[PDB]
């Protein structure tokens, strides 16, 4: 289509509306209730421009711009004066009840509002009355809310009950007395409330962890980054201020995350300011604790390897590639161990032969949102990968879009896409231990122990296709629900089926594997996903190494007389006393890591690391994507006593003064080579940012805000003069203004959304080809591998019906968002939000062990008889205890284990 | 809209009511008589049109309750200048195609008759003259001419 | 219709004749905000185009400015020939009334352009300045070497990539090494400018007048060679006051900008605010009102005489009187008490604003004002009687330094120098700006010759002009606003931000973020304390300048230095010093 703004031709796509086809050309157009993501309801008023239909036409019609679709032939015109009129009348009805609140305001320099009053030019109120107010309410830990700065532009009920799929916000009131919020006050239950500091276009919905210690926009240092959080590897937007991490903001990747972050990744950035955190080299002498620099411990722990017969390493899932990679060239190829265990490790190795070698192609999380029909197969994905969940939400949708769309509706008219897709959705069957946050729109819940829902997969794939091994002994209400899920699957045209680790089984991934073999021997485009535990993972898989066990029995056996643990606490994949047996009988352990670990009373010397602020890495997310998390700030700026640097950095200089008894301090880009050299299958993290050697015409990439404020006294306390700023030789970035950050440079990696004339996080616009669509000069981050030519075989070995045993009590995992991941429960705010560890019991066994809700169990896992409080799931299968993973004594190990004496105490 | 004595020897159909800047509607009249004060009767009217509003959409729910409130200045005889030319704008942006629905339109349809027709009596609402910010002391304020 | 609408100026004569001559196809024409003719001219062309407008039958006899811009970042080049670098020649036609802007466009690897010297001999500073700071070459050039930054200095300081803050940098430590070179570095090597030391029968000696000498005014160091008392030729060396200024314009938004276009001029303030919030305004599209112009004339006009106070009292020292010296600065004391009455500040007031002024008149300047015009004409008239009228200041005065009109507009001399020497081009007459054409006062011409006596009696009577002007804005006030009703003028009214909600939006986002001018290009041109000052601003769209150029009269006055006091005595070239009126942040900013 083709359309004409102001006299000037313009080529436009025919099925979008008229709003953001003039914001992908750069055009400036006043707008609140719209969203990209969300559509057009036509609320605010404010996009309204006039419109003609021949080319000589005086008059017009003020036109909605987010409600008129761009056909080909429309004149409109947005700078004329009747149009720029209303549109600051809009924006003065607006102004009329809100309050004088912006200094004291948390989005200051971050509102939309603001820039939507400065845009149509006004400034002069002649309103003298009063304003109306209303109360606020309690919405939690994270949300801080203030309804007297709404405008009623409907975002966040969209958002959150159409979008998020959340049951708690909603909007209450009258004519002008419009609420938005809950019937009462309490915590906002979804995992996605987050993303409400930045959908709200005004201060109502702010974040209350970045109101604690609040600076503003302007004064914030930015990076790109990845959030560490979980495997999803969602793109985020560090900020800090005065060397602490203030805020996580959301970054725009068109293909992963692009508008929506999760709770848990927003708000679970407070282990970074732990005042716990070890920012020197400390080595012990018995009981006495002294302090090092860089160069003193390095030439130690040199002296001290070199005066060892086998030194071993112990890496972890969630440090980057290149310091495991550093760690295993130091340690040498055989010595090098992954911190996993040995079951979360067969698991990750066959979930990456599934994903790398299974012939099916694996979508991206933009790409979940267009597959019809959904099998999700023993991962909770609600709470552990959550916006996995929510692309499940919108491919789920996209049947009422389908339906919608079949009968001539814009893609854009939301209202009418839920008006004719009543409840009718696209098939989602979920299968857990319990129920789901995913119940509310799963065409079916199956919950069963992980061998019953494997058992479910292999009949799938069995039913699908006769080839597939078969299992028998299926009762025939299970075979007809078996039915109706193949009836659902093989009808679809882009099925998915969604698995991970975090099951605890290896079955239910041979299962899942099979059920996509078997949709793609019948002719259909499927696509499969494997959610990971930890966030560089499928990292670490793909390079490889030995188990915690054999690391551990090798220290105990006596073989390995020096152990470097990088980034582990060791209790998480582990028994504590194993741990810490195998730890106090090895004659030497330095734990590199940025975190207070339980196991540093062992360690002989700890070196402290740098965690993702301050530190630069490449990490591989669940579904093979190299992406590259950038530095935020220099810890040694303000504290110049702290010698905190990163983990490769540590290990390589180690490795050299191993060597040659020289310290060297190498660059990114140096380790980057290496591993591309070495390991050939991690190729393509070369390519997954640029070097440091990037220019964009000459100069770098601004961390900062060129209004960056306070540059000659925010270290005039220590000393009056201002030293040289930081200079970052491993990256393309610095830790200055002075640098490049135009909406229209041909780069991929975005710090920060900043336009003129636009502040808030609808700056994101100018950064984009088409608005909503993909990034402007593609998104950052490549996949590590393509598709196999040809896949694997049908998975065999189908596993037992569950029986329970007598005394023995199968552990059935319950992962929360809130304290499953091992950095985010550190964090002070999670603290007030996550739920207290309850071990949860069907209620027959509950009857059978007389025990109620309330009274505490103990229980004896490996000599630790630990006691825990009782709830009851009725939707837990008899013979298993439900414990939360990841918590405190409960690793995720526990999966899949029995438990022996369990009785009240 | 309103109408007047020389409307009233006027055929009641769409295209007739709507040739003389009217409404059919539900052809259902309503007659006022000289005793009522139409400055009063159109603030009742507008009180009517803003407390039943949906409050969707923002010129309706957000320039209503404005007309409300200086229709009860100029009821009061508390009316300031510029608010008659206010009402004037408010009409002319709250017609057809501006707001979600027709319920503004039909609202804003009374209050531009009125002004058409009886402006005398909205003139005569404004006593006090126009004050909307109060001396701040320490700074010399800015008197636009 | 405005005057800050983009005129795309097709109307001017000047462009039809270069239609005609050179035809339809050799240049385009861009159409800008800033008054002015810009005409993007091909490489090869230039120096033809440069012939044909010295050639016209009213020829553009005067080079304006001639600088460099890097438009590798600039986003919107709309209606623009495709450029990584581009030079700009900023050319001024006295009798037309009537100037052009000529822009080539170069790319980043061929960055070399013809000269421009021998068409105009002021034109070597100006391309030393464009080479120092841009890294262009021209071709043809004398001595291409910087004359900004020492002759040790990598990297060129305006292109786009060249950090702006010496905090980026490391840390200025001095050592014995480092002392040592920057010292061997500033040591005058007399064979790189074929000075020929010395002769057959007696040696020349060299002498390094400034910098700190008693008579150099600033920051300035001439190397000067002598034949006993005789100057052979001079060697002016600038550089030693730069700040800077222009990347600062880069680096500043634009309403904290304000205080850096104050320090151009340490003796100009608010005549030094004048031209680049007057390009603001014509940027954002403000017209400012009746009142708001009245203040700025009346500020000028007071730095006008502090300026010119402080002139007569160098000019009168450096002569050798040290007496009137003291009454001066008393004078210049009762024009501090009034301008720390208005604006709050002595001698750097930064108050005027983007629309207007900072706060409004206080209650009573009425008073110090007329203290102040009752104090200055007795005073004038005593300084006149005890050393302007003295037979030993004449003779020290008259007839040293003497250029005639061809001299004064070859090398860019504008203000006194140029009235002096007959050309009555004043900015404050031709080009009215800030409503100009409301006062009543006369203009001083000179007979024809530039002497030092011709010059500061010339300063004497412009003097007594702002005087005048004063008296007239004293005795006829209005009563209105301090700041425009422009959405856009920074700050907005500090009671409406106190107690309005759309103000408070407004302030906040223009104090914070700054404000979002659209993307053009807008030049305001002033008559300034000590000449012609001019500021030209391009825009990218964002709340920064894009590029921030000042165009200074010292600069071009002490490039003509050298022509002028050729073969004259060092007490004829002190003189000539002290009767410049000169200040080294103007001429290096
Ligand atoms: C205890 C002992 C001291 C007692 C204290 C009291 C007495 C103090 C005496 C001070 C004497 C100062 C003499 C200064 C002489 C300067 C002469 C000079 O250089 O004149 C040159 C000047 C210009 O000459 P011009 O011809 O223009 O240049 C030729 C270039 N082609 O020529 C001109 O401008 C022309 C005018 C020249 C005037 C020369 C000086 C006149 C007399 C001295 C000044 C008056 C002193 C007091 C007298 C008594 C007052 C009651
Ligand atoms: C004799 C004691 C001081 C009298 C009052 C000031 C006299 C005029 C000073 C002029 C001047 C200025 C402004 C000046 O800036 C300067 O350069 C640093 C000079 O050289 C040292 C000057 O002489
Ligand atoms: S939400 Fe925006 S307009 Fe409202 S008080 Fe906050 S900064 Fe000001
Ligand atoms: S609370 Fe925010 S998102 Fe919700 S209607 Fe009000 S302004 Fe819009
Ligand atoms: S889904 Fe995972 S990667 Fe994404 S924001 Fe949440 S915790 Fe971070
Ligand atoms: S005009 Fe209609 S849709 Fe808009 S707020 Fe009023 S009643 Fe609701
Ligand atoms: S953006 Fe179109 S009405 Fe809100
Ligand atoms: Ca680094």
């Amino acid at each position: 289509a083709t359309i004409h703004v102001d006299g000037k031709e313009y080529e436009v796509n025919g099925a979008d509306n008229l709003l953001e086809a003039c914001l992908s050309l750069g055009l400036d157009i006043p707008y609140f209730c719209w969203h990209p993501a969300l559509g057009s309801v036509g609320a605010c008023r404010q996009c309204a421009v006039k419109q003609y239909q021949n080319a000589e036409d005086t008059r017009g019609r003020l036109v909605m711009s987010c409600m008129t679709p761009a056909s080909d032939g429309t004149f409109i015109s947005i700078d004329d004066e009747e149009a720029k009129q209303f549109r600051e009348s809009v924006v003065e009805w607006l102004m009329t009840n809100h309050p004088h609140d912006c200094p004291v305001c948390e989005e200051g320099g971050n509102c939309h509002l603001q820039d939507m009053t400065v845009m149509t030019g006004h400034s002069f109120r002649r309103y003298r009355f009063t304003k109306r107010t209303h109360r606020n309410q309690d919405l939690g830990p994270f949300i801080s809310h203030e309804m007297n700065r709404c405008i009623a532009c409907y975002r966040c009920v969209r958002y959150y009950k159409d979008y998020a799929g959340g049951t708690d916000l909603g909007v209450y009131g009258a004519h002008d007395n419009v609420y938005f919020g809950r019937p009462e006050d309490g915590t906002l239950e979804s995992e996605f409330s987050g993303n409400l500091v930045e959908i709200c276009p005004t201060g109502v919905f702010t974040d209350k962890t970045h109101s604690e210690r609040y600076n503003r926009k302007w004064d914030m240092q930015f990076a790109p980054s990845i959030c560490q959080q979980c495997s999803i590897g969602c793109n985020i937007s560090p900020g800090e201020r005065y060397g602490e991490l203030r805020r996580i903001e959301n970054r725009y990747n068109g293909t992963v995350n692009h508008y929506f972050l999760c709770d848990r990744g927003r708000f679970g950035y407070g282990y970074v300011n732990l005042k716990d955190r070890p920012r020197q080299p400390v080595q012990r002498r018995g009981d006495d604790f002294i302090t090092l620099n860089a160069e003193q411990a390095m030439q130690g722990a040199a002296d001290i390897l070199r005066q060892s017969k086998k030194v071993i390493g112990i890496g972890s899932p969630r440090a980057s590639v290149e310091s495991n990679f550093a760690l295993r060239e130091l340690v040498g190829e055989e010595n090098f161990y992954t911190g996993i265990a040995h079951g979360e490790q067969e698991r990750l190795q066959l979930a990456l032969k599934v994903l790398r070698e299974g012939g099916i192609y694996t979508p991206a999380l933009r790409e979940i949102e267009s597959y019809d029909a959904v099998l999700v197969l023993g991962e909770d994905v609600t709470q552990t990968g959550a916006r996995v969940a929510l692309a499940v939400r919108q491919a789920v949708k996209g049947k009422a879009r389908e339906m919608a769309a079949a009968q001539k509706v814009a893609d854009w008219q939301i209202a009418a896409i839920l008006n004719i897709g009543q409840r009718a959705k696209h098939p989602l069957f979920v299968t857990n231990v319990d129920d789901t946050r995913l119940d509310d729109i799963a065409a079916w819940t199956y919950r069963a122990p992980v061998e019953d829902q494997a058992r479910l997969g292999f009949a799938i794939a069995h039913a699908l296709d006769n080839s597939a091994p078969a299992v028998d002994g299926i009762e025939p209400e299970l075979q007809s629900k078996i039915d109706v899920i193949v009836q659902a699957l093989a009808g679809a045209k882009k099925p998915l089926i969604i698995s991970g680790t975090n099951a605890g089984s290896l079955e239910v991934i041979q299962a899942a594997a099979n059920v996509a073999k078997a949709l793609k021997g019948r002719g259909a485009d499927v696509g499969i996903t494997m959610i990971a535990r930890s966030v560089n993972s499928m990292g670490l898989g793909i390079m490889g190494g030995g188990s915690l066990e054999e690391a551990l029995t090798e220290l105990e056996t006596g073989r390995a007389d020096a152990v470097v643990v990088l980034e582990n606490d060791l209790h998480r994949h582990a028994s504590a006393t194993r741990v810490n047996a195998a730890l106090a009988k090895a004659p030497l352990v330095m734990v590199v890591d940025h975190q207070r670990t339980a196991i540093m009373e062992n360690a002989h010397l700890v070196l402290s690391a740098a965690s993702f602020a301050e530190s630069d890495g490449t990490v591989i997310n669940n579904e093979g994507r190299a992406q590259r998390f950038f530095q935020v700030y220099d810890p040694a700026y303000y504290d110049s006593k702290t010698v905190m640097l990163e983990s490769w950095r540590w290990l390589h200089s180690l490795h050299s003064t191993l060597l040659s008894r020289e310290v060297d301090w190498t660059q990114l880009d140096h380790v980057i080579d290496a591993v591309v050299a070495k390991i050939p299958e991690l190729a393509g993290i070369k390519d997954a940012a640029p070097d440091a050697t990037f220019r964009i015409r000459g100069q770098k990439l601004a961390r900062e805000p060129h209004r960056y404020s306070g540059r000659t006294a925010m270290r005039a306390n220590i000393s009056v003069h201002e030293p040289r700023q930081p200079q970052d030789i491993d990256t393309m970035f610095t830790f200055s203004m002075e640098g490049n950050n135009q909406p229209t440079a041909h780069r991929s990696q975005v710090p920060f959304a900043w336009a003129p004339g636009w502040n808030s996080p609808q700056a994101w616009n100018k950064f984009q080809d088409e608005v909503g669509g993909k990034l402007r000069f593609g998104d950052p981050g490549v996949r590590l591998f393509e598709t196999s030519e040809n896949g694997l075989d049908y998975f065999t070995s189908v596993p037992a019906r569950f029986q329970p045993q007598d005394g023995k009590w199968r552990i059935a995992p319950y992962y929360h968002l809130f304290g499953s991941d091992e950095l985010s429960q550190r964090a002070p705010v999670f603290q007030s939000r996550m739920p207290q560890p309850y071990i949860k019991l069907n209620p027959a066994d509950a009857a059978k062990l007389g025990v109620n809700a309330g009274t505490r169990v103990s229980f004896s896992y490996d000599g630790n008889t630990v006691t825990l409080p009782v709830e009851i799931a009725e939707g837990l299968t008899a013979g298993q205890v439900g414990l939360p993973m990841g918590m405190s004594g409960i690793a995720p190990v526990l999966a899949g284990a029995h438990l022996e004496d369990l009785k009240e105490a | 809209d309103f109408l007047t004595e020389a409307h009233l020897d006027l055929p009641m159909e769409f295209e007739s009511i709507g040739k003389a800047g009217s409404r059919l509607g539900t052809a259902l009249a309503m007659a006022v008589d000289h005793e009522i004060n139409m400055v009063s009767l159109v603030r009742n009217l507008e009180e009517f049109f803003a407390r039943e509003s949906c409050g969707w959409c923002t010129p309706c729910r957000d320039g209503l309750p404005w007309s409300v409130k200086i229709l009860r200045a100029l009821e009061r005889g508390e009316g300031q200048p510029g608010d008659i030319e206010t009402l004037e704008q408010l009409c002319r942006f709250l017609g057809p195609g501006k707001t979600f629905c027709a319920h503004a339109p039909g609202a804003v349809e009374p209050l531009q008759s009125a002004i058409k027709y009886f402006r005398e009596e909205f003139e005569a609402g404004i006593k006090q003259p126009f004050s909307n910010t109060h001396l701040i002391n320490g700074i010399q304020p800015n008197l636009l001419k | 219709e405005p005057a800050w609408q983009t005129r795309d100026h097709l109307d001017d004569p000047v462009i039809g004749e270069l239609r005609n001559r050179f035809g339809p196809d050799a240049f385009t024409v861009q159409a800008t905000r800033t008054g002015v003719p810009v005409v993007w001219i091909k490489r090869e062309q230039l120096l033809e185009v440069g012939d044909f407008l010295k050639k016209l039958p009213k020829p553009y006899v005067m080079l304006f400015d001639l600088h460099g811009m890097d438009e590798r970042l600039r986003t919107h080049r709309e209606g623009l020939p495709a450029a990584d670098f581009s030079v700009f020649y900023h050319l001024i036609s006295i009798d037309r009334n009537r100037d052009i802007m000529l822009k080539v466009a170069l790319a980043e690897n061929d960055l070399h352009v013809p000269t421009f010297t021998k068409l105009f001999p002021n034109a070597n500073w100006y391309e030393r300045e464009t080479w120092d700071l841009f890294g262009i070459t021209f071709d043809g050039h004398p001595n291409l070497r910087r004359i900004m930054m020492p002759q040790t200095w990598k990297g060129h300081p305006l292109r786009k990539d060249y950090p702006a803050r010496a905090t980026e940098f490391s840390p200025f430590e001095l050592t014995k090494a480092k002392q040592d070179l920057e010292m061997e570095a500033l040591t005058f090597k007399p064979e790189e400018w074929g000075m020929k030391r010395g002769t057959e029968n007696e040696d020349f000696m060299f002498l390094n007048l400034g910098p700190n000498h008693p008579s150099a005014h600033g920051a300035f160091r001439i190397v000067l060679q002598l034949d006993g008392e005789e100057i052979v030729d001079c060697v002016p060396d600038i550089g030693y006051h730069h700040r800077g200024a222009e990347k600062m314009g880069e680096r500043q938004s634009w309403h904290s900008y304000i205080p850096y276009t104050d320090r151009i001029e340490y003796l100009g303030g608010c005549v030094n605010e004048m031209p680049y919030v007057l390009a603001v305004e014509k940027l954002a599209g403000i017209t400012v009102p009746d009142r708001v112009n009245v203040i700025r004339v009346m500020l000028s006009e007071l730095f006008r005489i502090n300026s010119h106070l402080l002139y007569i009292s160098t000019f009168i020292q450096d002569v050798g009187a040290m007496t009137p010296v003291f009454f001066a600065f008393t004078d210049r004391q009762k024009i501090y008490d009034l301008v720390e009455a208005i604006t709050g500040f002595r001698m750097h007031p930064a108050w005027f604003r983007i629309g207007g002024v900072a706060h409004d008149l206080p209650r009573g300047w009425d008073r110090l004002l007329r203290e102040f015009l009752d104090w200055m004409p007795k005073r004038l008239a005593s300084y006149e009687k005890a050393a302007l009228q003295n037979t030993i200041l004449k003779g020290r005065s008259q007839g040293v330094a003497a250029y005639g009109a061809k001299e004064a507009l070859e090398w860019g001399t504008t203000g006194a120098g140029l009235r002096a020497t007959g050309i009555d081009f004043d900015v404050r007459k031709a080009r009215p700006y800030s409503g100009y054409e409301n006062f009543d006062f006369e203009i001083p011409v000179g007979g024809g010759v530039s002497d030092c006596y011709t010059r500061v009696m010339l300063k004497v009577e412009e003097l007594r002009q702002s005087l005048r002007i004063l008296e007239q804005c004293l005795n006829n006030m209005p009563e209105g606003p301090f700041k425009a009703d422009h959405p856009l003028t920074t700050p907005p009214p500090k009671e409406r931000t106190l107690q309005h909600i759309e103000t408070l939006i407004t302030h906040f986002l223009q104090v914070s973020w700054g404000p979002v001018m659209p993307a053009n290009e807008s030049f305001q041109m002033i008559e300034a304390t000590k000449g012609i000052n001019s500021y030209y601003l391009t825009s990218d769209g964002s709340t920064m300048s894009y590029r921030t150029r000042i165009r200074t009269p010292s600069y071009a006055h002490l490039q003509q230095i050298p022509a002028a006091i050729r073969g004259s005595l060092v007490s004829d070239l002190i003189v000539y010093l002290g009767s410049i009126d000169f200040v080294m942040s103007d001429v290096d900013r």
